[PDB]
DNA sequence: CGAATCCATTCGAAAATGATTACATTCGAATCCATTCGAAGATTCCATTTGAGCCTGCTCGAGCAGGCTCAAATGGAATCTTCGAATGGATTCGAATGTAATCATTTTCGAATGGATTCGAATGGAATCTG
DNA sequence: ATTCCATTCGAATCCATTCGAAAATGATTACATTCGAATCCATTCGAAGATTCCATTTGAGCCTGCTCGAGCAGGCTCAAATGGAATCTTCGAATGGATTCGAATGTAATCATTTTCGAATGG
């Protein structure tokens, strides 16, 4: 479900990061450190959900793992 | 029931700006940002009170914490609007 | 005669209060005076934010404030900058090419 | 047969997504990716679609920054093109 | 009969009951559980470094434990050098 | 008179490495490391316990706590440890 | 006291950039290698002298400047 | 003898500073925020200690950044990068 | 060879037992939201191929700036001496905070709408690639 | 001469500011008692001098390796047009799991004794 992620996403990304010419490697890359990112940030958010006893996650674990990680989030909660 | 910070908020905004108006989405983001700076200046006035063998939070715990805390030519005006509010309060 | 006009401010003092006696370990006091300064600080710094965002928004022309006027005028200050490194949702990035781009 | 000359669309581009403020990522797929990732911690999760939505604008705020610093080191050798090893450098010196 | 006896311990579990009481917000209570996990954790997180220092100086050849060791038995680890990013002081760096 | 941990430090040296000794530098160095554990793992815990409306530390906090910081493979190992010793605790 | 921090001689930082591990070095390091390690002892410096401070003494102690160091975040050990 | 000085200072754990003019510079740094101050020995070898670990992993750094561009010197461009991406300006 | 590591010891500070209460957590029901699931449709993004020019990598000549060697002088180390500056501990006391009742606010949640805010046009104001 | 875009008019649409009802919860008065100032006194401890060997630093010269600029060729990303997938929107039953409210237990904190232990000092 990686390739759901497509090129010119991945192009509008770097456009609004400033790039102006984009090699033809950069996708690749770009996924893989997106699905480490992720992985690494889930884990923590179903550690959460786990110690509460329940079987729905919420908003607030997010808020909480991306507060433990270091990358504060304002205005979901 | 519920509480937060909205009311405060909106005071000091149309004390500030008496034509402007605010959001939802916005609100939050206020409320926010006010919980996180709460959360950091008890937290650093608690160590400080714990590293001098102390039980008892004052204004002199709270001053050192805004001092160690917020950055320069913020910590002056901060520290005198907190003064000034003291002293006024006492008198 | 509630404190907070006694002090002169918009923020609570008792709600203050009764937040800061929760969050002090065990058998830890709080003092009276404690709660006028966090009041104090905590309407200082909501002011400034509010001021540089409506400046921002008026710059617009427009009649309301934004996510977007939130971070426009937080990213512009270097001490606000400095303060807040967290992320607002819904507010993008300042645009901003470099010279050897064009 | 009018056409442009390469280089004058990006910066087009580069303006119209700097200026704006929506998320760039589409929805449905990500979901489905979050899931899948999910789905090997703990089995039959549900999701609110906050907890989605945060994850979205984290992914994206984390992307937009890591290519801004992408873009600084292809220009310190003299390059405007960006290359893997641009990314290597970035995510090596800020830690990762 | 000490609790640590009971719980088969050299980590001390009244002590550590006692730090943990000096930590909870307002009215907070501990329970009895939690010194005897706080305390096999601690124990076990000691002994791994301690090994690892001690095969560090086997190596060297020296009797003795110096910070030298502490360094190098920190930083060639991936889990332990994660773990510990502080600055130990009389180590040098890594060739 | 001043607590420290250099007792437990020098038992559990004799129990891995019998023939080994350790400097007092090192011993330094060690308590540094167990007073900076300690206090990772109860600040962790007492949020816990906050963020569920609840006011008893039990094991299940220091089990999530430890879940959380620890990386990889250590955790895994340190929970087994943990739980064994509470199995022969309470029986 | 004036002009101290010429104290911070070439051979000193030639040996640190050795120990980084620089084979050659610009003849123009040496400055900003010196308002580099000036910006960052006046940061913690500043630290530690409002720790001593609140304290109402008049010495600088070593707790003050560990925890000074740990409020940035560069833990040190062995001194406290 | 580049790689030979290498060899001998990566192996070591002395300092590298001399101390007192590194004590000198610190009253005198000192010297803005409080008048009549004093000071601890174990202060000013905490604060050469930190100072010293700080300086090697910048030019650790900064010898990458060097090593991208081609190049076997290094420059102030190199040290402006590192500290820009590392956030600390 | 000597600067450090390890063992003997007496005593206060602190941990283990035993009742006793309350306080907090556990174990059924009963709504009632809110998440998963299935279906149909207009269209807007996305995938693939063609043509081509601009950016990247490599070679060669030229300058330039960093490392290596040597002699002379300098400023950091190293070992007492004086002292006078500053912490740190005891013992009153005086200032100040918590606890218990009793109101009288004050803030939160659920409807009502007049205005600031999205689509849909619009032609003026550039921006551009070819002459 | 061909496209593209900040900025300005309609238009149904949306939403932020008022307005009421009522349940927490501050604010006042009167005890009780922790807790932190205020003087005095011991002693470590940090600062300012004096006196040298010897190691470290600093100019001065030489020259070779390293970086820089220019002319070329080829690799490769961009711009445009045509089919064709699949996200977005809306609707509707079927289903699962948080959340509140009573009762019945499990367990941790608080005194009163007794006793084991670890921190400081020598050797």
């Amino acid at each position: 479900n990686i390739q759901g992620i497509t090129k010119p996403a991945i192009r509008r990304l770097a456009r609004r990061g400033g790039v102006k010419r984009i090699s033809g490697l950069i996708y690749e890359e770009t996924r893989g450190v997106l699905k480490v990112f992720l992985e690494n940030v889930i884990r923590d958010a179903v550690t959460y959900t786990e110690h509460a006893k329940r079987k729905t996650v919420t908003a607030m674990d997010v808020v909480y793992a991306l507060k433990r990680q270091g990358r504060t989030l304002y205005g979901f909660g | 029931r519920k509480e937060s910070y909205s009311i405060y908020v909106y005071k000091v905004l149309k004390q500030v700006h008496p034509d402007t108006g605010i959001s939802s989405k916005a609100m939050g983001i206020m409320n926010s940002f006010v919980n996180d700076i709460f959360e950091r200046i008890a937290g650093e006035a608690s160590r400080l009170a714990h590293y001098n063998k102390r039980s008892t939070i004052t204004s002199r715990e709270i001053q050192t914490a805004v001092r160690l805390l917020l950055p320069g030519e913020l910590a002056k005006h901060a520290v005198s609007e907190g003064t000034k509010a003291v002293t006024k309060y006492t008198s | 005669v509630s404190r907070s006009q006694r002090a002169g401010l918009q923020f609570p003092v008792g709600r203050i209060h009764r937040h800061l006696k929760s969050r002090t370990t065990s058998h830890g006091r709080v003092g009276a005076t404690a709660a006028v300064y966090s009041a104090a600080i905590l309407e200082y710094l909501t002011a400034e934010v509010l001021e540089l965002a409506g400046n921002a928004s008026k710059d617009l022309k427009v009649k309301r404030i934004t996510p977007r006027h939130l971070q426009l005028a937080i990213r512009g200050d270097e001490e606000l900058d400095s303060l807040i490194k967290a992320t607002i949702a819904g507010g993008g990035v300042i645009p901003h090419i470099h010279k050897s781009l064009i | 047969p009018h056409r442009y000359r390469p280089g004058t669309v990006a910066l087009r581009e580069i303006r119209r997504y700097q200026k704006s403020t929506e998320l760039l990522i589409r929805k449905l797929p990500f979901q489905r990716l979050v899931r899948e990732i999910a789905q090997d911690f703990k089995t039959d999760l549900r999701f609110q679609s906050s907890a989605v939505m945060a994850l979205q604008e984290a992914s994206e705020a984390y992307l937009v920054g890591l290519f801004e610093d992408t873009n600084l080191c292809a220009i310190h050798a003299k390059r405007v093109t960006i290359m893997p090893k641009d990314i290597q450098l970035a995510r090596r010196i800020r830690g990762e």
